[PDB]
RNA sequence: AGGGGAUCGAAGAUGAUCAGAUACCGUCGUAGUCUUAACCAUAAACUAUGCCGACUAGGGAUCGGGUGGUGUUUUUUUAAUGACCCACUCGGCACCUUACGAGAAAUCAAAGUCUUUGGGUUCUGGGGGGAGUAUGGUCGCAAGGCUGAAACUUAAAGGAAUUG
RNA sequence: GCGGUAAUUCCAGCUCCAAUAGCGUAUAUUAAAGUUGUUGCAGUUAAAAAGCUCGUAGUUGAACUUUGGGCCCGGUUGGCCGGUCGGAUUUCCAACGGGGCCUUUCCUUCUGGCUAACCUUGAGUCCUUGUGGCUCUUGGCGAACCAGGACUUUUACUUUGAAAAAAUUAGAGUGUUCAAAGCAGGCGUAUUGCUCGAAUAUAUUAGCAUGGAAUAAUAGAAUAGGACG
RNA sequence: GGAUAGUGGCCUACCAUGGUUUCAACGGGUAACGGGGAAUAAGGGUUCGAUUCCGGAGAGGGAGCCUGAGAAACGGCUACCA
């Protein structure tokens, strides 16, 4: 339990047994497919969207009242990124850590954590690369990571 | 591999006693002779269909498969017109009731009526002695590119 | 135990905890055997005859003589509600 | 499981630790190490044959208080010197610088005796007869 | 992280009937601890369980009699050699004439006993007595 | 204790316990019909909503986020489904 | 290698003490103590207790988070806030009582679920000295760190507890 | 551990003990040793958790995908009868196993060669009022396997079997006078010869061949370059 | 291509840059010939096999070779070393 400190939290999201209706949910899968996109339009990753759509909308899970996971939704429509969403914000906090390290040569802490990060950065591309959806040989290096992310 | 060129020797490359008559006026120019390896390998269509010459292709040339019919992968590519095997095993050690990964690499010859790369799960059959280390040839690829294709560019 | 033909052989066989259907061996000399009253008609309780149970010296030591006695004498009907089959 | 590996392909893991572990073992080093045919004045054999050098007169540990009759040996395959006993009354008188005799160990896996300091070996024979002999007089010490 | 669901289905009926309960939840099931359950059940060294469907793996709750002494797991799965059946048996059962060696073979998930009556062997899955 | 019914905990019982924790897990948030009768429609909200959520056409409010049950604006209504 | 160098203060020098007193106590006080840039890599670096996962038993406190209340208190005009009280629930640092259970014991919610001996995995030990010595390798400016033998010697060394 | 003056221990006499044509000593190894620990050790304080975290090799790794129900076939123990002149087989019976069907269910696939089996039946019937019973050819079973084509995700495990030197080992038979052995020998008309043997088991890792399809891996269709025609 | 009884870097010529390795290559040790087997008896094991049978190798050490179907032979020859 927590791969990379000593925290045990059990703590998730005790999804449904009911895996269709909400029944009280009208609307329609043709609506909120819609909805999905419009949003990813805007530059959403599918998180954010599952959350902008649980809020204001009534979108219990997104995968009930459509067919699908929200990024395969994206996928579909041709808006999916040219890396995973939880790469990404691996490697966007690697970069804001580093320029961190580099203003400051002086804070181990950091180093340490930079470390930690690019650890489970490296472990995630290894996953990806082995399911393809990342070209083999693809790799995290620092002196190109901060064109990747912004 | 081969490739190309196939008269790129100092010596004029051949198959043996295929005589072609120059008086007689043929349309193929090259008289090609093949055989059927046996134990039901199919001779592929690049060798009949080929141009290359290979004496120690099992379809096109002068050796026979008999003996051993192992499986490997192909570990190495890098030698013209022959590769590397990884034969991977669990070697039962008594005492312990369990066992432990072992491997042997193994030398074949491929012929160009072939195109193995890295990753590929080859059958190879026995044969003489072809070189100081090679007793094999692949006999057939039972594999293809292992999904090359399908890493492309983005939509 | 019998044994070849039939004969019954190795003497004694042990009682029971009512409670947990483990053996109650000799030197367990913590558990217990209680006889509950028959009664009749217009109170009145029937000397010498009882409806028994006994009980492993482990179960009482663990405290839950009193939980299992509910539960055992409920589901005879010496008992009419107390005891919740439910938590 | 505390601490070795369980798996069914740790076969390999589970030799080597034991391999490296067995060196731990005071018996099975030597065998390896070859402590026996390296150090150690005999070959690695059970017994040996020396000269007598010089006799001496080994005093006992405490809490004994004796003089125990040895002699310097030198080993005749070897040069080594080596000290040994002579075991019960008289038997010192048995032997003479430059005898021969055969030394054998004292049942002690190396290791000295009891109260005598040093010595490992014991006299077994001198001059081709054996002291048991000379000492229950059924045999005679040879001419020269 | 779990590596056996079917040692924990073990333990835990196992801590069940030491601590005297005649119920255990256990969690989170799957084919081979049905199985494994199933013969223990069908031997009598417990009663009836139930399969409670959350919607993932599965939870179980059996009803114990207290006839059960101990139902082990064999950590690695050795494979057994027909031959070896009797080794195991002596190993780790208290008598000749009671308790199982319980083992997965190609013909099912079967004690020794039926094991030896339908000859044929396996791998050796954990034991009761 | 030592024989209960694990089948059929009391709904009591099954209330005070963590949601990952009851026999079989279900969540404990619940969602709501949200309306400030400025405007005559009723937007859904979630109990727990993390996004501020804004009105349909009048940028208002409606909730903000907090550690859990979002707090909801002031002068406002509701109903549970 | 620069800076800093109040304080305390290895070294050194002193006053006493003492049979002696290279010390303990007092005085002077060099390095040092602080900081920058680089070395070093060791502490009884300790809970003398590897990590991940499961199960097994009771109690009251407390830290963080969240849920529930026609609880208290704050007044203003009731609220909203806030702090507080009660019940519950995750995850912490701990204590209490027990022991089914464990141990050579001291003790231990793990040091339990072990001769009825198998969830996964890493590491280390195999009588005491000789000795963390010799030797080779390697790292270090140095001091030294890591790796690390044997010959020989020895019947005990050692742990917990009991009575004196 | 004894021996420094009454030595249960040395040197002897006496007597007694153990094994005995043999018994002691030295060295090595094996058992004892769960003190090398796979089975099966120990590591708070006895020897022993790296100061700490990351991490490659290595070992390990949650759950889910044909289950349930119906029908037939023939085996091998065991009961209760025995029909019979110790063992015999039908039906009554349970029990334990193998095979093959139908349940939405590739069995690699065509193209014939083959058919052994009934949905058949063509006649009727030895005979217990008849589905008890098999011979018996003219419409209608595939797979049982020949052989030619055309193609097949890949492993572990387990089963049965082939191929397999003798001697050793385990073990049957046989009275080398016994026995270790040996593979002999045993019956008569011992005057013209009769005859039983010279077994069996183990033989494992790997390779070969067959059956199983639980457990554990591998591969599959997502930029459809998917599947059948 | 040459050489061989014959495959083969066996050797030569041209050409290329390959081959093995923590699943331990390569190197070192072996008071190492390998096997059938031996010793020790709960089991799992531990230790041993120069030595009656099978295989291999050698004839003081190295190399060379004649005869011959068969030897790189040693109770054959030739040379060098001892
Ligand atoms: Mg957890
Ligand atoms: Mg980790
Ligand atoms: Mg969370
Ligand atoms: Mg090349
Ligand atoms: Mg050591
Ligand atoms: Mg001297
Ligand atoms: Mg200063
Ligand atoms: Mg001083
Ligand atoms: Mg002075
Ligand atoms: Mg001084
Ligand atoms: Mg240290
Ligand atoms: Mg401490
Ligand atoms: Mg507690
Ligand atoms: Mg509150
Ligand atoms: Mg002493
Ligand atoms: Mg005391
Ligand atoms: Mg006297
Ligand atoms: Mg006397
Ligand atoms: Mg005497
Ligand atoms: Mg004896
Ligand atoms: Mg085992
Ligand atoms: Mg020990
Ligand atoms: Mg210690
Ligand atoms: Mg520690
Ligand atoms: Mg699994
Ligand atoms: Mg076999
Ligand atoms: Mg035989
Ligand atoms: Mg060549
Ligand atoms: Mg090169
Ligand atoms: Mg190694
Ligand atoms: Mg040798
Ligand atoms: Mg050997
Ligand atoms: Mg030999
Ligand atoms: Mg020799
Ligand atoms: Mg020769
Ligand atoms: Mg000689
Ligand atoms: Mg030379
Ligand atoms: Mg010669
Ligand atoms: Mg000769
Ligand atoms: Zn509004």
């Amino acid at each position: 339990g927590r791969m990379h400190s000593a925290g045990k939290g059990i703590s998730s999201s005790a999804i449904p047994y009911s895996r269709n209706a909400p029944a009280w949910f009208k609307l329609s899968s043709e609506s909120v497919i819609e909805q999905i996109v419009k949003y990813a339009r805007k530059g959403l990753t599918p998180s954010q969207i599952g959350v902008l759509l649980r809020d204001a909308h009534g979108v219990t899970q997104a995968r009930v009242i459509t067919g699908n996971k929200i990024m395969r939704i994206l996928k579909s429509n041709g808006l999916a990124p040219e890396i995973p969403e939880d790469l990404y914000y691996l490697i966007k906090k690697a970069v804001s850590v580093r320029k961190h390290l580099e203003r400051n040569r002086k804070d181990k802490d950091a180093k340490f954590r930079l470390i930690l990060i690019e650890s489970r950065i490296h472990r995630l591309a290894r996953y990806y690369r082995t399911v393809a959806v990342l070209p083999p040989n693809w790799k995290y290096e620092s002196a190109t990571a901060s064109a990747l992310v912004n | 591999s081969t490739e190309l060129t196939v008269q790129s020797e100092r010596a004029f490359q051949k198959q043996p006693h295929i005589f072609n008559n120059p008086k007689v006026k043929t349309s193929k120019r090259t008289k090609r002779w093949y055989k059927n390896a046996g134990l039901g390998f199919k001779t592929p269509k690049t060798a009949i269909e080929g141009s290359y010459i290979d004496k120690k292709c099992p379809f096109t040339g002068l050796v026979s498969i008999r003996g051993k019919i192992l499986t490997g992968t192909v570990v190495s590519t890098k030698m013209h017109r022959t590769i590397v095997i990884r034969r991977a095993y669990l070697h039962y050690i008594p005492k312990y009731n369990r066992y432990e990964k072992r491997h042997k690499n193994v030398p074949v010859h491929v012929s160009p009526a072939f195109r193995v790369q890295v990753g590929d799960i080859v059958t190879v059959g026995q044969c003489r002695p072809i070189s100081k280390t090679v007793r094999f040839n692949v006999v057939k690829v039972s594999a293809a590119a292992a999904k090359a294709n399908k890493q492309f560019a983005k939509f | 135990m019998e044994n070849d033909k039939g004969q019954l052989v190795e003497l004694y066989v042990p009682r029971k905890c009512s409670a947990t259907n483990r053996i109650i061996k000799a030197d367990d000399h913590a558990s217990v055997q209680i006889n509950v009253a028959k009664v009749d008609e217009e109170g009145r309780a029937i000397p010498g005859e009882y409806v028994t149970y006994a009980l492993s010296g482990y179960v009482r030591s663990r405290g839950e003589s009193d939980d299992s006695l509910n539960r055992l004498a409920q589901n005879d009907g010496l008992l009419k509600n107390v005891w919740s089959y439910s938590r | 499981g505390k601490g070795k590996p369980r798996g069914l392909n740790s076969a390999r893991k589970l030799r080597v630790h034991r391999r490296n572990n067995r060196w731990a073992e005071n018996n099975y080093k030597k065998r390896l190490l070859g402590t026996a045919f390296k150090s150690s004045p005999f070959g690695g054999s059970s017994h040996a044959k020396g000269i007598v050098l010089e006799k001496l007169g080994i005093e006992s540990k405490q809490p004994n208080s004796a003089i125990r009759k040895c002699v310097r040996v030198q080993l005749i395959k070897n040069g080594k010197k080596v000290t040994a006993f002579v075991p019960n009354d008289g038997c010192l008188n048995f032997v003479d610088e430059n005898d021969e005799v055969l030394l054998a160990g004292f049942g002690r896996k190396g290791k000295a005796k009891g109260d005598i300091p040093g010595v490992r070996f014991k006299v077994v024979k001198v001059s081709g007869v054996s002291l048991l002999a000379l000492w229950k007089e059924k045999k005679e010490k040879p001419r020269s | 992280t779990r590596s056996s669901v079917l040692a924990d289905a073990l333990n835990a009926i196992n801590n069940a009937e030491k601590t005297g309960k005649r119920q255990v939840l256990i969690r989170p099931s799957s084919k081979v601890i049905i199985k494994f359950l199933q013969v223990m059940q069908k031997h009598g060294y417990i009663g009836e369980f139930e399969y409670i469907d959350d919607h993932r793996s599965g939870k179980i709750v059996v009803q114990l009699n207290g006839r059960l002494n101990k139902c082990g797991v064999i950590s690695p799965r050795f494979n057994v050699k027909i031959g070896d059946i009797e080794k195991w048996t002596a190993n780790l059962l208290p008598a000749r004439q009671f308790g199982y060696v319980i083992l997965t073979t190609s013909a099912g998930i079967m004690d020794h006993e039926e094991a030896r009556r339908k000859h044929v062997s396996g791998k050796i899955l954990g034991f009761v007595y | 204790v030592l024989v209960q019914d694990l089948l059929h905990p009391t709904a009591a019982s099954e209330a005070r316990k963590h949601k990952l924790k009851t026999l079989v897990q279900g969540p404990r948030s619940y969602f709501l019909d949200v309306k400030c009768p400025g405007c005559l429609n009723i937007t859904t909200v979630f109990s727990h909503a993390q996004t501020a959520v804004t009105c349909e056409s009048c940028s208002t409010i409606l909730c903000t986020p907090t550690g859990g049950k979002a707090k909801l604006s002031e002068g406002t209504s509701f109903r549970r489904k």
